[PDB]
């Protein structure tokens, strides 16, 4: 089966590709439509592999470099290994002296396809953590969230670094290991600076300071500042927003560690309460009667704070990303904060965007501390400073790249003159990833094929890792084997592939234009791999294997991704900032959600995403991946309202509501960043979230006359 | 001799009362000591003036040459036995104003028709009385309640201002103290840090109070600084003083608010916690440039975010060289003799400490610097915040802590317990006749007729110069008017009125006989000192002697009987005016480059420009007293002698002070008897030069000599720097630059030879 081909490989590999059988024209590869692509998951999780310890054995031609891998072929009584990507002849270092055909090295065998190495670079750098807390809060908020930051305090290791920004109306980087008292220096909240400014201004050499100290030395000094923290002192007049410099300063956070520990793992933290308010990153104005930009007043040109805003902070992105270091943002208030600006900060850089309501919420206190999951020997599941190299064949080039990365520029004969995305190399630098981050490569064409890929980070533990993927597929005469290349269609993943692309154009100078695209493409596909009777609407059948490929695009232009005028413009940059980065199993989830059923008359059993899933006597459970809805039929409503669940004669019904919300708090567990949960019913004034997730080709429309208008037209 | 004038005028004055009841009545001298009561007139100790006589025609004035001018004290401490200024309250309107030359209300207003309306000495205008200040009269032009309200009987006394007068139409605040300490190695080593903090903690409890109140409402702020600042938070409720460290210097801000300036008996455990904290703190520092414009610019910012006025008591080591506005390198340079831009060495460097100053002194912020220097420093640019807002410049040459530690902290007893005003404006209003046309003293100027001093104390004075203004009247004569608006240490608006009549005369016989040498002196010496910075010494010093001749002429020529050819006659009042005139024309300032620091220059140069005419009469002709020749168990008082080698003896010892340094020298053969009791050694041979600590041991003379050399200090703001000298061959070359009738400029029979031989060019 090819299915069973798609499952195995993901979880070994950690790959999913868009056809599993590849074109060997450049032509016909063109015309195929979906152009050959993967999303990769460079650390997905594989707890049967056990780190080698060994350094890797590598090609000695020089602009190969590839690593040893199961496709080389090997001639043990000789001792060379021919490097299957440029058929160069390799000799085995010294230590390999006892390989044999029956007691070969580990990186040979076809199971460990995928394998990660122990670096002996030689130096265990301790790991960074930079607190940026913003006071312009309630002690409510205050309160708890210094009672979070005590606790991701008391989890990180006793050898890492930490470090305490606080910013009001100016901007405060304390002191640690202050002794009877507590000195902390000071900047305008209205200037910016530069990493040489600040490294003199803080009295630092060049290259433990006294602002970033052991915590197994400053526990008690820290817990007890963190404890005196009090609100932003100024006042704030009548009609007028705190003056909020949130611009000014995480650019100091920034230069602080740009120099004093550069090319390094770290992660600058900065928690906002509400949108900055003095520029630079200027985001809305001091008075409260200016509102905040909407995605209407952004497009009629009305955000005077918008380019000025965004750029400041894209600016500081690639300053960070450049040193090595990551960005993550925990935005919690009850109006926009700048997400739409701060965006470009933890998208370069692998930093977390987390957007909530307040930091007193329960959704908040655990999202937060999901950040500090330690695997099971005791270490966070963080990954610092990653380096992705990628290798193809001779006949294959790389596009590019869309995710959580940003390029080297390393030109190579890897690289294609078409670039897409973030390309014009075959090296990506992403700063922060963890065993979820997931990248989507795109190649191109001009016995099988290879491709490799190699990922050096910083593990938690300090550890210098390199972790390589290494997978082949077969070449096809597409003369011959149309129905060879139809088999290796992965509908899933060439939904996501494309979804993947259609969003970044939404980031891009294009505007609805997308979805006059995304219907173009799938007329084409359609047009190609459909069995029909040219026109002939009832006659056009599909292929399984491409059934539920126009469902998800139906579910996809209508999604909150590509229109976003129904959210806020912080919330639209956060969907979008989670999809770029989940593997294929999520991102399925946030297009099409997913609906369960819940009824005396059967067990629990998935249903379509239309009204007619929705029925008085059954109970529904909708999982966009952003939100969890219960939703109550009008019969069970009825008697839920009656009482019928405390009286022991209905044991069975009272276990029927039991049994969605035991399942929803599974889900409030193991999801990283928790979903708002809802618990409406029919007629509820929060069912509109259920029943909005229930020339161009097609404006809103139903499944079913989205399917016809595809039908006539494909066939034409 | 100058001896010889002023014990005569001791003699027929001391001991006795003078009464300011004659309109252009001369007072006794500075040095004389007597009793005073103020009817009409204002008080000698509040203002002089150069001739209680003025000429009536501007053509007479420019015969003479005579300056028209006057020294006021407008805050002089009034003796314990003199009867107190009286507070004057006219209710919600303020206090009587006459409608066109703005003048309060003041003895010299005369009431007519029936007290109905009253014509104002200084213009003559007639103002309707207000209705609750009318209803009085007397059978002669006497107000009933003449006698019983001060504003109409007394020439000092005091109003209350109302609203229309304060900053913004809206009550004062009272004044903070910020105090600002240097923190670099130069101040560490020495030891002066830790010696700030633990005498500062004793003094903070005397900081000034009213009676009416029981607690002081000046706050007190913080701040330490070595090319970065160092603010302070010792809020009432903290354990703990935070720290917040300012590096933005160029751009520089205040980065708190109520973690500073907090009453000190409320953060009181607060600040010693800090206080014992601070020389800890930099114990190790190696930091060696420092800033300073920067220190004064932030001190004024906490001053206006309190919305409110203050003094910075700022300490400093050495010249300040860090890279930031106010950087001041070394500009000592070849430019004195004929430079014709010597002037350059007197004026700060860059031109933003102008800029400061006049910043500081609209927001009312004066600061009082406490220099320490011990390489070149720069005072002419240092010294230019501290004297343009009305503060006072503390300079100790090469401190050493075992000598001039009591000196140092004798003066900071002082000047924090002086008492002081702040955002001041004085305005001096004279009659139809003459107007004041220019002023010297610590104070800053836009207007050409308004005064602002940001702090002023009672030893702080201003000299105003008069200008004739169309003609005088015999009659009526000249009338002054001084008034001092400004705020109390309890926050309050206040004015402060001195009046003074001055008789107007046709005759040029008259004009010399009412004038006060002691002020004419002030007047120059400040005169010539100011024109420093805009004309070559040369120059300036030629304008002296040249008036000096051309008032000596006049007298001589116009009116005086006749005399030889060879005689030079010169009046009661001026016989000491070319003695003392020689002597300001032999002070440094106005000399050349060899043996002079520029620093002491400046330092001088500043010195001179607040003193009152008591003072400018002792640093410019000091007192020179013999110690041995003194009798125990005698009078205290032993007369002074006059000032050179000539009336010294090798076996003799004498005690010279001009109220900033004071000598005890001794004679080669000086008596072994007196040294033993003296400085506890034997020989005149075992006394070490270098040990000029205050000696204790003694009883007959040990006990006198210091008896006598602390009624000297007595008097003086200045606690004075003892310096001890041996005769022969020690560093008694620079005693000798205080022995000022000796030439060292030409000598006194020259220069009266000088005067006579203009004398006969002016023929008649
Ligand atoms: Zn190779
Ligand atoms: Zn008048």
């Amino acid at each position: 089966t090819y299915l069973e081909f798609i499952q195995q490989n993901e979880e070994r590999d950690g790959v999913r590709f868009s056809w599993n059988v590849w074109p060997s024209s450049r032509l016909e590869a063109t015309r195929m439509v979906v152009p050959v692509a993967a999303l990769f998951t460079p650390l997905k999780e594989r707890p049967d592999l056990p780190p080698i310890q060994y350094e890797p054995v590598l090609c000695s031609r020089t602009t190969c470099r590839a690593v040893l891998n199961p496709l080389c072929q090997v001639d043990y009584r000789a001792k060379l290994w021919a490097c299957n990507f440029c058929y160069q002849r390799n000799q085995f270092p010294p230590s390999y002296a006892g390989i044999s055909e029956l007691n070969q090295p580990a990186e040979l065998l076809p199971q460990f396809s995928s394998i990660e190495y122990v670096v002996l670079r030689g130096p265990q750098m301790p790991l960074i953590f930079l607190y940026v807390v913003d006071t312009c809060m309630e002690d409510e908020d205050l309160q708890a969230l210094k009672e979070s930051m005590q606790m991701s305090l008391s989890l990180l290791p006793p050898t890492a670094l930490v470090g305490l920004i606080t910013f009001g109306r100016m901007v405060q980087v304390h002191e640690l290991g202050c002794e009877g008292i507590s000195k902390s220096y000071v900047f305008r909240g209205t200037k910016d600076l530069s990493a040489k400014q600040l490294q003199e201004m803080l009295g630092l050499s060049k290259v433990s300071n006294r602002f970033l100290q052991p915590v197994q030395k400053i526990d008690m000094n820290l817990t007890d500042l963190l404890g005196e923290l009090q609100r932003d002192p100024w006042p704030v007049p009548q009609g007028k927003r705190p003056l909020r410099s949130s611009g000014v300063a995480l650019s100091i956070a920034v230069g602080l560690l740009e120099c004093t520990f550069p090319n390094t793992g770290a992660r600058i933290m900065m928690f906002i309460g509400g949108p900055a308010t003095q520029g630079p990153g200027m985001v809305v104005g001091d008075e409260l009667k200016t509102p905040i930009r909407s995605w209407h007043d952004i497009d009629k040109d009305n955000a005077k704070y918008v380019k000025k805003g965004t750029k400041h902070f894209e600016a500081l992105a690639n300053r960070a990303a450049t040193t090595g270091h990551v960005i993550d943002i925990y935005a919690c208030a009850l109006d926009q904060t700048g997400l739409l600006e701060m965006k470009c900060c933890p998208n370069l850089t692998g930093g977390y965007m987390v957007m909530g309501d307040s930091f007193n919420t329960s959704l908040f206190k655990q999202t937060f501390q999901r950040v500090f999951t330690k695997d099971m020997h005791g270490q966070f599941k963080m990954g610092f400073g990653g380096t992705l190299e990628i290798k193809t064949s001779r006949e294959i080039k790389i596009s590019g790249a869309i995710g959580p990365c940003v390029s080297l520029n390393s030109k190579g004969p890897c690289v294609s003159e078409n670039e897409i995305g973030t390309g014009g190399t075959c090296q990506w630098k992403i700063c922060g990833l963890s065993p979820t981050t997931t990248l989507a490569i795109y190649f191109e064409v001009v016995g099988r094929g290879a491709i490799q890929f190699v990922t050096q980070y910083q593990h938690s533990s300090g550890q210098r890792r390199i972790r390589v993927t290494t997978i082949a597929r077969n070449w096809a005469d597409a003369q011959t084997q149309i129905q060879n290349i139809a088999a290796s269609f992965d509908q899933e993943a060439a939904a996501i592939l494309m979804a993947r692309l259609a969003i970044y154009r939404a980031e891009t100078e294009e505007g609805p234009d997308v979805l006059r695209w995304l219907d173009r493409q799938l007329i084409r596909l359609c047009q190609k791999f459909g069995e029909y009777h040219k026109d002939d609407p009832s006659s056009f059948r599909f292929s399984e294997t491409f059934s539920l490929y126009p469902q998800f695009m139906f579910h996809l232009r209508r999604s909150s991704f590509l229109q976003v005028f129904n959210n806020s413009p912080d919330e639209s940059s956060y969907y979008r900032h989670h999809f770029m980065r989940q593997d294929l199993t999520q991102s399925l989830i946030m297009i099409q959600p997913i609906l369960y059923a819940y009824s005396f008359s059967g067990p629990p059993e998935p249903v379509l995403l239309d009204s007619s899933s929705i029925l008085a006597d059954r109970i529904l459970l909708m999982d966009t991946f952003f939100q969890i809805l219960i939703y109550h039929g009008e019969t069970i409503a009825q008697w839920r309202k009656s009482g019928y669940q405390d009286m022991p004669e209905y044991e069975n019904f009272r276990h029927l509501l039991q049994a969605p919300v035991d399942d929803a708090q599974e889900i409030l567990h193991s999801r990283f960043p928790m979903p708002r949960y809802i618990d409406t019913e029919h007629g509820g004034s929060q069912a509109r979230f259920l029943l909005s997730k229930v020339p161009i080709l097609t404006d809103d429309v139903s499944l079913q006359v989205f399917m016809d208008h595809l039908k006539k037209l494909a066939v034409s | 001799s100058p001896i010889q004038v002023i014990e005569n005028d001791r003699a027929s004055r001391g001991g006795q009362v003078y009464a300011t009841n004659t309109r252009g009545q001369i007072p006794p001298l500075v040095t004389t000591d007597c009793m005073i009561q103020d009817q009409g007139n204002a008080s000698p100790r509040f203002i002089r003036c150069t001739t209680y006589c003025f000429p009536c025609t501007s053509d007479m004035a420019k015969q003479a040459q005579i300056p028209l001018a006057a020294v006021i004290k407008p805050f002089a401490t009034i003796p314990s036995n003199e009867s107190p200024l009286y507070l004057v309250n006219h209710g919600e309107s303020g206090p009587v104003r006459c409608n066109r030359c703005k003048a309060y209300m003041c003895p010299f207003m005369q009431f007519i028709e029936g007290g109905r309306r009253y014509q104002c000495g200084f213009c003559n205008c007639v103002n309707d009385v207000p209705p609750f200040y009318f209803q009085h009269l007397d059978h002669i032009g006497r107000r009933l309640d003449h006698y019983e309200k001060p504003e109409l009987s007394l020439g000092s006394y005091e109003y209350v201002a109302t609203l229309d007068y304060c900053r913004k139409s809206k009550p004062p605040n009272p004044p903070a103290f910020i105090f600002m300490i240097d923190v670099s190695y130069s101040n560490i080593k020495n030891g002066l840090v830790k010696l700030i903090c633990e005498e500062l903690k004793t003094m903070l409890e005397k900081i000034p109070k009213e009676e009416q109140e029981e607690t002081s409402a000046i706050r007190v702020g913080f701040i330490t600084y070595n090319k970065v600042l160092h603010f302070f938070n010792v809020k009432s409720n903290l354990a703990q003083p935070q720290m917040m460290v300012v590096t933005d210097v160029g751009e520089v801000f205040v980065p708190l608010l109520d973690g500073f300036l907090v009453n000190y008996q409320e953060s009181q455990s607060v600040i010693h916690n800090l206080l014992d904290q601070i020389p800890d703190m930099f114990a190790d520092s190696n930091e060696n440039e420092t800033v300073f414009a920067p220190v004064i610019q932030a001190g004024m910012e906490a001053l206006k975010a309190a919305d409110c006025p203050g003094k910075l008591f700022i300490f400093h080591s050495s010249l300040p060289t860090a890279e930031a506005p106010g950087k001041l390198k070394n500009r000592d340079d070849k430019k004195l003799v004929n430079t014709d831009k010597e002037k350059i060495l007197f004026q700060p460097q860059t031109n933003v400490y102008d800029s400061l100053a006049k910043d500081c002194v609209a927001h009312g912020c004066s600061v009082t610097l406490f220099l320490f220097p011990s390489q070149y420093v720069d005072v002419a640019s240092l010294g230019l915040v501290p004297q343009l807002t009305g503060g006072t410049l503390y300079k100790y040459n090469n401190f050493q802590m075992h000598l001039d530690r009591q000196q140092f902290l004798n003066d900071l007893r002082n000047d924090i317990e002086k008492k002081i005003g702040f955002d001041a404006i004085m305005r001096v209003r004279t009659s139809t006749g003459f107007r004041a046309t220019d002023f010297f003293g610590g104070i800053l100027m836009n207007n050409t007729t308004d005064v602002e001093m940001a702090a002023i104390d009672c030893d702080k004075a201003v000299t105003v110069e008069f200008k004739h203004d169309d003609k005088l009247s015999e009659d009526s004569g000249a009338l002054i008017q001084c008034a001092v608006l400004y705020t109390t240490i309890s926050g309050q608006r206040r004015l402060r009125i001195h009046n003074l009549g001055l008789n107007c005369s046709s005759q040029l016989a008259d004009l010399y006989k009412s004038c006060e040498t002691d002020a004419l002196i002030n007047f120059f010496a400040k005169s010539a000192f100011k024109a420093v910075l805009h004309q070559p010494l040369k120059v300036i010093r030629e304008i002296l002697v040249n008036q000096t001749a051309h008032m000596l002429a006049c007298y001589r020529k116009n009116c005086a009987s006749p005399s030889a050819a060879s005689q030079l006659i010169l009046p009661d009042s001026m016989k000491v005016l070319p003695v003392y005139m020689n002597c300001l024309l032999k002070n440094c300032v106005l000399l050349s480059r060899p043996e002079i620091s520029t620093d002491e220059r400046a330092y001088q140069r500043q010195l001179v420009m607040t003193m009152g005419v008591a003072d400018s009469q002792l640093f410019f002709y000091p007192q020179l007293l013999p110690i041995h020749t003194l009798d125990v168990k005698s009078t205290m008082l032993p007369a002074a002698v006059r000032c050179s080698e000539s009336r010294l003896s090798e076996e003799g010892i004498f005690l010279l002070a001009n109220g900033l340094h004071m000598f005890l020298w001794l004679g080669v053969s000086s008596p072994p008897e007196l040294i033993q009791g003296i400085f506890n050694v034997p020989s005149f041979a075992h006394i070490n030069t270098d040990m000029t600590l205050l000696p204790e041991v003694g009883n007959p003379y040990s006990q006198q000599l210091r008896m006598i050399m602390g009624i000297i200090q007595q008097k003086r703001p200045y606690s004075m720097k003892l310096t001890i000298v041996k005769q022969r061959e020690q560093p008694e070359m620079v005693f000798r630059q205080f022995l000022v009738e000796d030439k060292g400029g030409s000598s006194y029979v020259d220069f009266l030879c000088c005067v006579h031989k203009e004398i006969c060019q002016l023929l008649n």
